[PDB]
């Protein structure tokens, strides 16, 4: 290791290096291996309806241009002779905006063997789109991808595929949603075929199941209170009309403030939810409650009233529970 | 930034000659950063806001156009009748005190109309200028600085926190010529206000950081709190 | 995964009912082979909107419908001709397959309903 | 002949000194200036600055880049820009501003046979506005974009408007929601120093903000809160529920509708006349209350 | 669950190419011989997004020696990911971590080192910050190991605590005296069922308002935490005061 | 300056009513039932009705 | 008052300056090229960003 | 500073309790050790829990879970065999690691119980 000898074998490797042409130019495809190791996913947002993905990305070719004999070890090259030579186009489908990081120079890996063998990394964060069904929402079930393809050649020029097969992306136990748990992860590989050609494709699946804890300590459990609350309005005597009006004037404002700071943070999806079923009966609920009362009071004077309070005492809970019980089974 | 070079000489009728951007980037410039800047920026459009003039005895001014966010701690503590001097420092990042030294011009900072500033919370009171030496682990460095005196105006706070915590402490009052008989009206009275003086203290403390200590409407609002809180227990 | 299966075989109205992970296969298709000849497209339909794109041949003839509720999709006949004699498939595609025209972008396939009229 | 232009254009630029400008012993140039308004598409009072979308043209004459023979003017890539002198102008009064950049750099280059050059660009500026928000919502902003030359005094350039009062186009283009473009002025002045006079050019536009959409926001419901405390005096003397309810509810919704303004302003010193309503129907509202206590 | 921190990060290495005689001062040279330079590919492991300051040139420093020492410093704001537990929150404690490392090359080809021992990095007493107050710092130096090879690590680690004084007069303090006046209707005669049921439903109305405000600048973490439960105990006092009268 | 070529893509979207319908709609029409819910109330209940 | 498009944008033109003799197939050219290129100066009217 | 005790030692389950900081060490994981050769990794358990790994020679013969609150890792061990008789340990990982497969990345070990079939 003279270092002399070093820097004129990698002239000579270069100095008739055309980055226009991509290795056997006119010959056969070629192969290149892709794997992934996952730093984090930062977020998941259903109002913009992506993730935010940190990796490494690790790209591994063969160039017999770049083939040297003599030095029998792998060259780890500085960062920016990735400028002068020939990479793939490699691109992400389904990204939004993504970058690779710089500082504090560009995070980028070229690694050089004998045989002429590269091996191309780089370290990206990429927001990815990621269509969400809220049907059955907050217990709902969703399946994200990143969708990786080469933007000019087509599979007569390029070739992908996972290097190790399942065991090409690591990294997944790293990742720490609070609101999500990976249950699972897929590697595809494919072509797809478009007007200008065939094209190769990899895809990495992902699919969260989202933690229900959070919902529990904040939708459910104020409804429920607030039903409760409506429901003690039936132990009060009936003259009380002050006291036993304001308690269902107080619930359903209550139920209108809670579906307000529900519905404000999430998209404008057309269709309903199962938050929403949920909400719409304990909101009737509180409201048969109120009519219970208005009722008993056209009854009494200003049209037996103890008969039917004890009536909606022992009937209320007993039908919010059979209409919980019926819900839960229903969405678990 | 004014300096002489003596590499720069040059002989003719000509006095003074104007670089365009170009060879801005081929002669040596000071390497100046202002230290407290949590992020500046230079303009661009329609050419790069920037202007590099040499003169034949060797003397080069190089000028540039700034937008600088510069970080000020703020003691708010007598909030919203606080004062702050807030500074902007810089010096050269790479050569130390024996290599670079800066010296303020003679009428170094000049200010246009105040009328025409940004500022419409705080008002400007004055600046002075200072320098200094800064030692640290490469070496010791001229840091110059430039301290603008702020005053914060008390409109906006006495129109929407003074006023009201007053008004509802009114409102609280009114029970007191209600009869002893009303006690639902009376009740709610007193039960109303507090909310609002709840609220009222959220509103009013969520126009700040969250630090860890009292301000003066923190106080004031307090003290009302007391107030109709002893009219309810009353 | 989704299942697919194709029935209601001159103003034939074909319906192709799917069933599974609707969601992850939104855009919808009907492809048609005469006997011994290639696999062409008729028609596709979107997701939700039911936004249709259609080949030449069979523009303002045939119509592809949607139905979002029963999970169906309603290809209706219009204007035979003798040529429209061949067996009808409906096909789902992911999100990101690319290309309405091809098949091999297209997963999951129907067996197929006979035409003769 | 297409050869004789191929080589016509190598030969002008060849021999060029970006360095210099047109004329560098003699008199100042002139440059005229055109100003094809796209858009307004924000004006924030809480920022207190209006982003606007236009077509910058600059019109000037150098002889270095005069040609004959040809008898049209020549449209060239907009890359040789980077080789040609242009002037330094900037815009005193922006915060942030670009040169948009899809699919290229969208800039223009044409070239005359007297040698007058146009260098057009397409620029979205956030100029700051100083806002007197006294008298809003019934306020009437004048926001102005300063045009100044960096390095260049009288004696070297000179700007003017080209075409005089014609010299800004697309005004009727703007379509602001809460806003209406009542006049735009064009001036130009030379900022004297003891240095020297340096040129300076000023394109202001009156806005006048709308008022049906306040009418709905604010002065409605204040009103309607104002109704229901008057029907207070119908309720019994006996009632005091009803009577206390009510008026302590009208005056805890006054509270609450005069937190929501201000929710999207600047923290400003002074009363505005929203303010003087507002604090009006409160102390309405308030009387009511205390003629029932 | 990102903290942003600017820093000084300067970085020492010896080049006998760089190495030169006959001149007995060290030439500290224009930040652009940077480029001309061979560098370490340092880089911030946990890192969001970074950056370099550039104004009025590019914050970078390049220092040479005569034996041969290069002494190269960056001005960097870097916004960095440090996960909390919010179990104990307001009263927790957080360890929040940065991590330095080669991205290219193994323990074969560079190694790290804190210049200075423990008084490496400076400046951390000077920190002040409102919310938090920076208790201890530490410095570690490691080997990490990947399927490529072992790789070397710094790290540079701040616990902080969180003062304890805002949520007293924001969470606590109302949440409590909301309590003791919701006690206030026990004291109210029996048969003014109005105005006992008023201040009952209005207290309950109340500590839902205020466990509404919370948990908006707080994640959607799905466990419960220190200030939860105490908004569900006073919550359950009030609803108790309520069925009292009931 | 003169006549310039233009090519235009235009869309045409019509917008979805569930959620408007799940969201301004049906709250208004419950809470007018809240409103008319007052008149099978009794009188010399002033506190209640008010 | 905006919406927000990605977008796939080919654009097709003729330079007989390009025109060569042969290689008889299609030049698949690296991106970079480009910067080499004569290219039309399209630009959408009605874009912010 | 995390404390971890094993216990355990048909199918076989160990049971590995920890005790201290485990916040910041949110991976755990089980090593196995016979005479003669290094301890060798035999698979790997997140924060969260719903994301495992296992070594290649492990595939569907040893499973982990964890139950959290309890704070343990549970490793139940089906269809043994006699290259299974190895002490087996449980070791803690911090945030920063990088690498489940490679013991030096591990801080904290566990007492090393002893297994044999
Ligand atoms: C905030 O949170 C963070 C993250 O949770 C937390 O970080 C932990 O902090 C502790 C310190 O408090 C770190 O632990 C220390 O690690 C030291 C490094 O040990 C490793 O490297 C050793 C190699 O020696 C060389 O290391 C470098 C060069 O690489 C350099 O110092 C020298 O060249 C040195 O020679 C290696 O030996 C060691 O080996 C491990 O494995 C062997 C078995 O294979 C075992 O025998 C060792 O004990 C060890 O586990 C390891 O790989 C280490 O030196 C240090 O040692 C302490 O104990 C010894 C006595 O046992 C004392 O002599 C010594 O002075 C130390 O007290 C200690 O172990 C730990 O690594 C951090 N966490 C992570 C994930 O990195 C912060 O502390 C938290 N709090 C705050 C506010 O910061
Ligand atoms: C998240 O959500 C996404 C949304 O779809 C899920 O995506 C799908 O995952 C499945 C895996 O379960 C993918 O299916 C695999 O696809 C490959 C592709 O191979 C292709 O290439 C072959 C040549 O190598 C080619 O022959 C194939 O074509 C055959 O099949 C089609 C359809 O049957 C047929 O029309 C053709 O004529 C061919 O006969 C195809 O072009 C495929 O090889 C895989 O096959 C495995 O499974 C089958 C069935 O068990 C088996 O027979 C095989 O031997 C092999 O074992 C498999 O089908 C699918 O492509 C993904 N969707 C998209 C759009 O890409 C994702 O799974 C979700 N992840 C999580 C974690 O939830
Ligand atoms: C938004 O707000 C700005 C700031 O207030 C307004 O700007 C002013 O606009 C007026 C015009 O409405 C400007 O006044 C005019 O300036 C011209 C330039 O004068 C040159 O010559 C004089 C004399 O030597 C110099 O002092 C000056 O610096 C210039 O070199 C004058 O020519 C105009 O003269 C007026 O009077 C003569 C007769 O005396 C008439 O013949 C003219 O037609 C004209 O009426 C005039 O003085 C003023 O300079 C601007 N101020 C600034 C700071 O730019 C905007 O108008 C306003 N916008 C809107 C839409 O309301
Ligand atoms: C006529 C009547 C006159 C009454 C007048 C009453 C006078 C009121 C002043 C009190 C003392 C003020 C000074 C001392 C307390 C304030 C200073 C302080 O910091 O106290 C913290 C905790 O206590 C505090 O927050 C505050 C403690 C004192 C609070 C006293 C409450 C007053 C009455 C509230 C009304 C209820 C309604 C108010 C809410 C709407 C300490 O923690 P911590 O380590 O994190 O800091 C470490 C550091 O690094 C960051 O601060
Ligand atoms: C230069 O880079 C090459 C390419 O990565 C290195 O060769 C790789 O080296 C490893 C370690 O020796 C080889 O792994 C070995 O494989 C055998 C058989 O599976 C296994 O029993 C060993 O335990 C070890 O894992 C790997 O096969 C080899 N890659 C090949 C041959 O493609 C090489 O070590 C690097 N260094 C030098 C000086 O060349
Ligand atoms: C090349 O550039 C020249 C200079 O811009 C172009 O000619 C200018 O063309 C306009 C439009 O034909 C002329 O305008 C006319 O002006 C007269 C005099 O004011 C007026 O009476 C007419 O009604 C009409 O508006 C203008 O005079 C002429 N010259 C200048 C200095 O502007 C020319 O069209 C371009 N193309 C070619 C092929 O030359
Ligand atoms: C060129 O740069 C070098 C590197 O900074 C300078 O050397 C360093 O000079 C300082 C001050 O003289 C030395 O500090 C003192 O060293 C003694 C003995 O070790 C110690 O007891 C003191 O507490 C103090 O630290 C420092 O050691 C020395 N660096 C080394 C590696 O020895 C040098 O002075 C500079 N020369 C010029 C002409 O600028
Ligand atoms: C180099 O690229 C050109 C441009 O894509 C390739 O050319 C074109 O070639 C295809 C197939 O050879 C022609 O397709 C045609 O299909 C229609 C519909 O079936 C049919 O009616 C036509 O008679 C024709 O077969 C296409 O028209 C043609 N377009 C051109 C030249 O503008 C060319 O094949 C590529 N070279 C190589 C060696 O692949
Ligand atoms: C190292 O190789 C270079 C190749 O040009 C040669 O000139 C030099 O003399 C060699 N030196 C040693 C020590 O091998
Ligand atoms: C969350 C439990 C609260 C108990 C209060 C008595």
């Amino acid at each position: 290791g003279n270092m002399s000898f070093v820097k004129e074998t990698v002239d000579k490797l270069l100095k008739g290096y055309d980055i226009r042409l991509r290795p056997d130019f006119g010959g056969p495809p070629v192969c290149v291996g892709m794997n992934i190791d996952i730093a984090s996913i930062d977020m998941v947002s259903e109002v913009n309806m992506d993730y935010t993905l940190t990796m490494y990305f690790q790209q591994y070719w063969r160039d017999k241009r770049l083939a040297y004999s003599g030095i029998p070890l792998n060259l780890t090259l500085d960062n920016r002779v990735a400028d002068q030579l020939w990479v793939p186009d490699t691109y992400f489908l389904n990204d939004k905006k993504s970058f690779v990081h710089g500082v504090t120079v560009k995070n980028r890996m070229i690694r050089l063997h004998p045989d002429g063998t590269v091996l191309y990394g780089l370290r990206i964060t990429t927001t990815a789109a990621c269509m969400m069904d809220l049907r059955r929402y907050p217990l709902d079930e969703q399946n994200c991808t990143l969708e990786i393809e080469s933007y000019g050649y087509t599979t007569d020029d390029i070739e992908f595929y996972w290097r190790g097969g399942d065991k090409a992306v690591t990294g997944v136990e790293r990742i720490e949603l609070p609101q999500f748990s990976i249950v699972e992860h897929r590697l595809v590989s494919r072509n797809v075929v478009f007007a200008t050609g065939a094209y190769p494709r990899l895809s990495l699946s992902f699919r969260l199941k989202r933690n229900i804890g959070y919902f529990i300590l904040q939708t459910y459990m104020p409804s429920i209170l607030i039903t409760i609350l409506s429901w003690v309005s039936f132990w009060i005597n009936y003259d009380a009309s002050a006291a036993r009006v304001a308690l269902g004037i107080t619930t359903v404002l209550t139920m209108t403030t809670i579906n307000t700071h529900l519905r404000e943070t999430l998209p404008k999806i057309p269709y309903v939810k199962a938050i929403d079923m949920y909400l719409m009966g304990c909101f009737v609920f509180v409201f048969l409650a109120l009519l219970e009362y208005a009722f008993v009071n056209y009854i009494f004077f200003g049209r037996d009233v103890n008969a039917i309070d004890r009536w909606s005492r022992i009937v209320f809970p007993f039908t919010f529970s059979l209409f919980n019980l019926v819900y839960w089974l229903y969405y678990v | 930034q004014t300096w002489y070079d003596r590499r720069l000489k040059f002989n003719s009728t000509i006095k003074v000659l104007r670089l365009n951007s170009n060879m801005v980037g081929k002669i040596w410039i000071p390497d100046t950063f202002f230290r407290n800047s949590k992020k500046a920026d230079a303009h661009w459009i329609t050419t790069p806001n920037r202007m590099l003039r040499i003169w034949n005895d060797g003397r080069v001014l190089y000028t540039l156009r700034l937008t600088i966010d510069a970080e000020c701690q703020l003691q708010l503590h007598n909030f919203p009748m606080d004062e702050h001097s807030c500074p902007l420092e810089f010096s050269s990042y790479g050569y130390p005190r024996e290599e670079i030294v800066y010296q303020w011009k003679r009428s170094s900072v000049e200010v246009g109309d105040t009328r025409s500033w940004r500022l419409y919370q705080f008002s400007f009171v004055g600046l002075r200028n200072t320098t200094e030496v800064v030692k640290t682990t490469s070496g010791d460095y001229v840091v110059m600085s430039v301290y603008f005196d702020l005053s914060r105006r008390m409109g906006y706070f006495t129109i929407q926190t003074y006023i009201p915590c007053t008004l509802i402490v009114v409102l609280s009052w009114v029970s007191f010529w209600i009869n002893k008989d009303a006690v639902p009206a009376r009740t709610s009275l007193g039960i109303t206000t507090v909310l609002t003086m709840t609220t009222l203290s959220t509103i009013a403390r969520k126009s700040l950081p969250k630090v860890s200590y009292v301000t003066a409407m923190d106080l004031f609002v307090s003290v009302c709190f007391i107030f109709v809180f002893s009219a309810l227990v009353e | 995964q989704v299942q697919l299966v194709e029935s209601g075989g001159g103003s034939l109205r074909l319906s192709c009912a799917a069933s599974g992970h609707t969601f992850n296969y939104p855009i919808m298709g009907w492809f048609r082979q005469a006997p011994g000849k290639e696999r062409e497209f008729v028609g596709a339909i979107s997701w939700s909107g039911g936004s249709t794109s259609y080949a030449d041949s069979v523009k303002d003839r045939f119509t592809i419908s949607r139905d979002n509720a029963k999970n169906t999709v309603y290809l209706e006949m219009n204007n035979l001709k003798p040529e429209d004699t061949a067996v009808y498939y409906c096909a789902a595609k992911g999100r990101y397959s690319g290309g309405l025209y091809y098949p091999t972008n297209y997963d999951y396939w129907g067996q197929g309903t006979q035409v003769t009229v």
